[PDB]
């Protein structure tokens, strides 16, 4: 008591399911990233060797692994509604410009908001601190003072335990470690441990930046596997 | 949207011949392809090849010696014949069909190439004289009920002008085909089906065939000729 | 700068609107709801013979 | 100069509030007190349609009460056959960011829109048995949030740039632009008469528009936060809104004021979708508690819970004949209830 | 009796693990499906062969059950024990692949991985145990020793231990060594992973390895039988601990 047309329609649905299976199987191989920054951070120039107003797309490969990096520049300042989509991405990339001290608090508050989001309680963030050369020139000039903006910089502990780069200015090292520790304090204030932050220092002209993202995404996936295998 | 066919001609009995139907103008892989016509007889179903070559059916008359394959990249399907007999002379039609909810299968037919060497359905009418501008009705009986449990009655109406391939008019006894004027109308009940034409005018004189799609093999009607 | 004129003009245009009693509106709502009480397949269960799922 | 305008606006606002409050004499609660309750109901998922491998954002029932379309994050817009649970079509989408979809009343067109700022219309019934893009409507400066077919040739859209539009498909350009909101527009709902519709925005206000002129007629402000979804009462003289305050509200068009609010202390989470039953006696809802609720439209009593999703429910729709209810969620399964 | 608590502990623990997998929606994955298959294998062991062994103990190794059922008891014992051992071997190999190169493991990590792994370990457990029931039901001399159920066919015993435990042992030693070599604030979680891997591996070696060593040394050579009589029950104790040491490191199983 079955019609031939129903048989053929079921066969068509089976073929459609087969095609959907194949396409979904193919689509999982690549990893996904969400790049976002406040402003004046040079987030576009993070990766330049390898490379629709609402959405911006960028595809690059390193060691046979495909990454899709998604940047949105056509939205308003308030982003609490279109960010629910990006909850299954591998990691969010955050870029800030430490050269400009006048708007550091804005970027810190933005990091607070993205860390304490309700839909991003399982995504880890890769933090970038761009334009370190300009920071070096500004601090070597001796015109700007950090105590005016941050009173806690005047009395700061020497980072003796932390290893500095071989050959550098102690004041520059103190300032950059202070900024990084300020970010990391907000990173660890929650103390949840579900996800972590990956700080990095970036030059204006830096040939290699995809390797860093690869070595952080590998760590992210390894940590996920460790958690899911009941080893943690 | 076209379907061209190749092959035919004189063939001695017991030989072999290959008919190829080449499609050009539509998505060929998404359609299930099917129908021959003797020199002086109505259409008779031959075989059926599904989408992606996932299912094949044949009529009992052509089982075991007719084979079908389809070159999806080439956009073409063939028909291999072996052990031809004296009674297989006919004209073979390349027919498309797509099956989903609300579809209209058998909506396009090929040109036809001459080759020379179960639900029983009867159409009582053979030749009905008609006047222009006069409403007419054509009935086609059935052996068993076509009304399915889900509520679809699987019955089709096809029309063949002189020297032309047939085309779909009504699918599933009520729904109209695309490009068919509204004057055509199908109605009835289980085991009794009528095709009514109102404001009948020229360029509508031909042979009307009724087919079932409840189950294979697909059996056509005898046909009804219209004459002035 | 000049958007206040447009805003107040729109508010003035929308100010003059006819209104009815909330009791009358509620009565109409219950009347419509009780008119189709027997035509709701989700409010009332249906036997499996007629249910298409 | 502007101070005088502000003073006049405040005085007129006070006048409007006083006039609207003067017409409130008896609340709906004390009128509907002596009504037999609906008791208790239980609805079990009758079918579960698999095939999506990602979150499901939106869906729309067909007019024939059997076909529906759903949109996911994987970039596939695929049409189901509810009774037999097949797939009629699978449409590959150029943009993976899809947030709204709609099924035309005629049944031979489907619309799609998302973060790409473009509403794409797909022609289903065509020769050569494939679904090709009919038109790509463009002209919104913000992300498309909702779209609804008016007829075969016109479609209304609500965008993420604080405005809605009414398009003409054949010309391919807007014929009206609704610009009265101050925040992002998140939802939209036509009326049964198809002569005036309503919208919902992030400024905690809903506006009753008109499709002929294009001027806002009424505004309803009773929400403490952004309203996420909106419906229309089948009578056509009321509608229900849903915000992230865990409170649905019922508004009337003629009375111009809120009638009832549906709230409970056990729920403090947001609302994603609301819909009405065939008679309007039942007000459905969809929450962020990984479940749904069923609200009695006349008593605000929770008369049912539909907990069948391990993730949040994103979209919800009631069949035109009222035979069934379909809800989609971020767990890649949308289930039909009855 | 000490064996009276082991049957109840196994039957309780495996039912708890399967009920926690079925009830908690967060524990639906490939690895937890493989772990549910492991719990199914040990629950079938503790339900089918373990009170039979207790009955053999309570009668002083004179078998009360009749002689037609001896070849199927060795079949069930070897089948479920080889299933458990190959389950642990496949889990160790999967952990090595998922720890050494986590990108390429998650690229191929479908549910077909779990279904093919379950198919492979149960096919291997059936195929290794294949000469037990066909050559024992009619031939009672190869599956009896002085009126007790034992594998008297030592030519089966040596080769079966070689394919069932010692080649899995030489696989899991290499994969454990290379997983520790590949695990050398993620540095805090890697120490907990190393501790769990060490506890699980050395507990497997301690639970199963005395029985197979003395079983091979029986065929190479009444002290051996008295050692085997308690090393079998030491081997049965692994099937009650394997739900615990593979689930209690994750707090979702403890909250269930
Ligand atoms: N209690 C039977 C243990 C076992 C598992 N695999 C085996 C292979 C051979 C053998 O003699 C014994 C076994």
């Amino acid at each position: 008591t079955v019609s031939a047309e129903d048989k053929a329609a079921a066969e068509r649905s089976k073929m459609i399911d087969k095609n959907l299976r194949e396409d979904g199987e193919k689509a999982r191989r690549t990893l996904r990233l969400l790049l976002l920054g406040a402003d004046n951070s040079g987030k576009s120039t993070i990766v330049k060797q390898m490379r629709t107003s609402g959405i911006f797309e960028t595809k690059f490969q390193v060691d046979k692994v495909n990454f899709h990096m998604f940047d949105v520049g056509g939205q308003r300042d308030e982003r609490r509604k279109w960010i629910q989509c990006f909850n299954d991405v591998t990691a969010i990339i955050f870029v800030v410009d430490s050269s400009d001290y006048n708007r550091l608090q804005e970027a810190l508050n933005d990091f607070k908001s993205i860390w304490n989001n309700r839909w991003l309680r399982t995504i880890s963030v890769i933090l970038f601190l761009n334009k370190q050369d300009l920071l070096a020139e500004k601090v070597l000039a001796g015109k700007s003072k950090i105590e005016d903006y941050f009173p806690e910089f005047a009395r700061y502990t020497t980072p003796e335990d932390a290893t500095p780069e071989p050959g550098e200015d102690p004041r520059v090292t103190r300032a950059k470690y202070f900024i990084r520790k300020e970010f990391v304090d907000i990173s660890t204030a929650s103390g949840d441990g579900r996800h972590i932050c990956y700080p990095h220092f970036t030059c204006a002209v830096d040939t290699e930046n995809a390797r860093r993202i690869f070595n952080d995404c590998k760590d992210i996936i390894l940590q996920m596997n460790l958690r899911e295998y009941n080893l943690v | 949207v076209q379907l061209v066919e190749s092959g035919g001609g004189l063939v001695q009995p017991g030989g072999s011949r290959k008919l190829s139907c080449s499609a050009s103008g539509f998505a060929f892989s998404s359609f299930g392809m099917h129908v021959r016509q003797a020199p002086e007889k109505g259409l008779e179903w031959v075989a059926y090849i599904s989408s992606g070559s996932g299912t094949i059916y044949y009529a009992d008359t052509v089982k075991g010696r007719f084979t079908i394959s389809r070159d999806d990249p080439k956009n073409t399907l063939f028909l291999q014949m072996t052990s031809l007999r004296s009674e297989d002379t006919a004209m073979y039609y390349c027919v498309r069909s797509i099956y989903y909810y609300g579809s209209s299968p058998f909506d396009f037919w090929g040109q036809g190439t001459t080759l020379t060497v179960d639900i029983v359905m009867t159409q009582a009418t053979s030749s009905v004289p008609v006047t222009p501008g006069e409403s007419v009705s054509i009935s086609c009986r059935s052996s068993k009920s076509l009304l399915h449990s889900n509520g679809n009655t699987y019955l089709y109406w096809f029309l063949q002008r002189p020297g032309q391939s047939p085309q779909l008019l009504i699918y599933r006894m009520s729904n109209l085909a695309s490009g068919v004027p509204d004057r055509f109308s199908g109605s009835g009940s289980g085991t009794a089906f009528t095709l009514t034409i109102s404001r009948l005018e020229a360029e509508d004189v031909g042979v009307y065939y009724c087919m079932q799609h409840l189950e294979y093999p697909l059996t056509f009607g005898a046909g009804t000729k219209l004459e002035l | 700068i000049a958007q206040a004129r447009k805003l107040v003009e729109q508010l003035k245009m929308e100010a003059n609107i006819d209104r009815i009693k909330v009791s009358k509106a509620a009565a109409d709502l219950m009347a419509y709801c009780e008119a189709h009480a027997k035509e709701d397949p989700l409010l009332t269960p249906v036997p499996a013979s007629e249910n298409p799922f | 100069e502007l101070d005088q305008l502000r003073q006049e606006a405040e005085q007129l606002k006070n006048q409007i509030r006083d006039a609207r409050k003067a017409c409130a004499d008896a609340t709906l609660s004390q009128i509907t007190n002596n009504i037999d309750p609906v008791g208790r109901i239980q609805m079990r998922t009758r079918r579960t349609l698999r095939g999506h491998l990602a979150k499901i954002y939106a869906m729309h029932w067909g007019t024939d009460s059997r076909l529906l379309v759903s949109a996911s994050q994987d970039g596939k817009l695929i049409i189901w056959d509810s009774y037999t649970t097949n797939k009629v079509h699978a449409i590959p989408l150029r943009s993976s960011w899809v947030m709204t979809c709609a099924y035309a009343p005629s049944g031979n067109y489907v619309a799609c829109g998302g973060l790409d700022n473009i509403c794409s219309i797909y022609n289903l019934k065509t020769r050569e048995g494939n679904v090709r893009v009919s038109r790509e409507l463009a002209g919104h400066t913000g992300y498309l949030s909702c779209c609804r077919f008016l007829d075969d040739n016109q479609i209304v859209t609500s965008s993420g740039d604080t405005t809605c539009a009414l398009w003409d498909i054949e010309t391919g350009q807007q014929t009206t632009t609704f610009t009265g909101h101050t925040g992002d527009v998140m939802s939209l709902s036509l009326a049964p008469d198809t002569r005036l519709f309503v919208s919902g925005a992030c400024d905690a206000s809903a506006k009753l528009w008109d499709v002929r002129e294009g001027m806002c007629r009424q505004t309803f402000t009773g929400h403490e936060s952004d309203i996420n979804a909106i419906c229309f009462f089948p009578n056509g003289n009321a509608f229900a809104t849903g915000s992230d305050d865990a409170t649905c509200r019922l508004f009337d068009l003629r009375a111009d004021q809120e009638l009832m609010t549906y709230s409970h202390d056990n729920i403090i989470c947001g609302i994603t979708s609301v819909s009405f039953s065939k008679s309007g006696r039942l007000l459905l809802a969809g929450y962020d508690d990984f479940n749904c609720n069923v609200w009695d439209a006349l008593k605000a009593d929770r008369a049912g819970v539909l907990a069948g999703h391990d993730n949040r429910v994103s979209c919800l729709g009631v069949t035109d004949d009222g035979m069934a209810v379909a809800t989609g969620s971020w767990d890649s399964f949308l289930k039909i209830w009855n | 009796l000490l064996t009276a608590v082991v049957i109840i502990l196994t039957i309780a623990g495996n039912i708890l693990v399967i009920m926690a997998v079925s009830l908690e929606k967060k524990l639906q994955n490939a690895t937890n499906y493989f772990l549910m298959s492991l719990a199914i294998a040990d629950m079938l062991l503790g339900f089918l062969v373990m009170p039979v062994s207790m009955l053999t103990i309570l009668y002083g190794y004179r078998w009360p059950l009749p002689s037609k059922l001896c070849a199927v008891w060795i079949y069930l014992d070897v089948l479920f024990s080889t299933a458990s051992i190959m389950h642990l071997c496949a889990i160790s190999l999967d952990r090595y692949v998922a720890i050494q190169n986590p990108i390429h493991h998650s690229r191929f990590n479908s549910r077909t991985k779990a279904f093919l792994k379950i198919i492979a370990v149960w096919t291997i457990s059936v195929g290794i145990s294949m000469p037990i029931p066909v050559f024992g039901l009619q031939d009672d001399s190869k599956v009896f020793k002085e009126g007790s159920c034992l594998l008297a066919d030592d030519n089966f015993v040596l080769i079966g231990s070689f394919v069932s435990f010692f080649i899995p042992l030489t696989i899991m030693v290499i994969t454990y060594f290379l997983t520790i070599k590949s695990l050398q604030q993620s540095i805090s979680n890697e120490q907990k992973a190393c501790k769990v891997l060490g506890i699980v591996f050395f507990l497997f070696v301690v639970m199963w390895c005395p029985f197979f060593i003395t079983n091979i040394m029986a065929v190479i050579c009444d002290v051996i039988g008295a050692l085997l009589n308690v090393f079998v029950w030491i081997g049965y104790l692994s099937s009650a601990v394997n739900p615990l040491v593979y689930t209690l490191f994750n707090k979702t199983y403890r909250s269930a």
